[PDB]
């Protein structure tokens, strides 16, 4: 039925303790300070509320499906790893393939992809309109950032995941496994602490179309199709 | 004619093309199927990238081939 590679991580998965699985207090959220540039999995362990997977076994993942997916053509991809990053593509099959185990029985789980880019002829986003939501309560945001401080510093473009999840008084948080907003100077001092801010995600998108040039964005979440992302106001 | 282009996500687009059809037209119709937009659309066939300007016969791309699609995101 299905394929040894994606059995082994619904395998991890079935046997993960997942504390923050349903809407809990916000400190009892599992959001992972970044290893390397994993954001990926570390978003996706906040989105399903606990260590579900390690790199290892995502990275062994990732492999064995790009090699399923373009076989011996794939050097002709952009590497994709714990050190480089992975695309919102992967993310979507990873949650995907967790639909109807024992730990998601009953929750919507039909995961997809809405990509935004800038309107033709110009540098950046002006402006993101989440869809309706309904009682949807996770999402992971793929952005890439610059800024004015960026071009000074001669630093690239941040791409970057982060997950937002509702607490139990309904409240959206953002999880973000860095220690700084994604729009702030490359630069900046930290604790190292991951950040876990009080912030609605359309008021977060937001504060990057304002304070710095949002590139592209995916947002990936349950109920979430390709056009679920505009950038008309609503 | 039909062609498919697969995608990381495990799933396979079904297109109607014809062989006079730019790789800019090809982006056109997968945003129009799955919403991706075309700048952020990097296709692939037989391990060769397809520039936007040329056309599917001028990659010999015939009925039923089959094309990889990847973002250019990378978190």
């Amino acid at each position: 039925a299905r394929s040894p590679w994606d059995q082994a991580l619904r395998d991890r998965f079935d046997a993960a303790l997942l504390p923050a699985l349903g809407p809990v207090p916000h400190d009892q959220f599992h959001v992972e300070p970044q290893v390397a540039s994993a954001c990926a999995i570390h978003s996706i362990n906040a989105f399903v509320g606990g260590p579900a997977f390690d790199i290892p076994t995502f990275t062994t993942w990732s492999t064995a499906s790009t090699a399923a997916f373009i076989g011996d053509d794939a050097d002709a991809l952009a590497p994709e790893s714990a050190a480089s990053g992975f695309s919102p593509h992967r993310v979507e099959r990873a949650l995907n393939l967790l639909d109807g185990t024992p730990a998601t029985q009953g929750k919507d789980w039909n995961i997809g992809v809405s990509i935004l880019s800038p309107r033709s002829g110009a540098a950046m986003i002006t402006q993101v309109t989440l869809p309706a939501l309904g009682d949807t309560d996770r999402l992971i945001f793929d952005v890439k950032v610059g800024s004015d401080a960026r071009t000074a510093a001669g630093a690239d473009d941040i791409d970057h995941f982060v997950a937002f999840r509702k607490d139990d008084q309904g409240a959206w948080w953002l999880l973000d496994s860095r220690s700084s907003e994604v729009h702030a100077p490359p630069g900046q001092e930290s604790s190292g602490s991951p950040l876990r801010r009080q912030i609605e995600p359309q008021a977060w998108l937001n504060e990057i179309t304002t304070t710095a040039h949002l590139k592209t964005v995916a947002l990936i979440g349950p109920g979430i199709t390709g056009q679920s992302l505009t950038d008309v106001p609503r | 004619m039909q062609i498919f282009v697969k995608t990381l996500t495990g799933k396979t687009i079904t297109l109607e093309v014809e062989p006079s059809d730019t790789i800019e037209n090809v982006k056109a119709k997968i945003q129009d199927k799955e919403g991706i937009p075309p700048d952020q659309q990097r296709l692939i066939f037989a391990g060769k990238q397809l520039e936007d300007g040329r056309t599917l016969s001028d990659y010999n791309i015939q009925k039923e081939s089959t094309l990889h699609l990847v973002l250019r995101l990378r978190g």
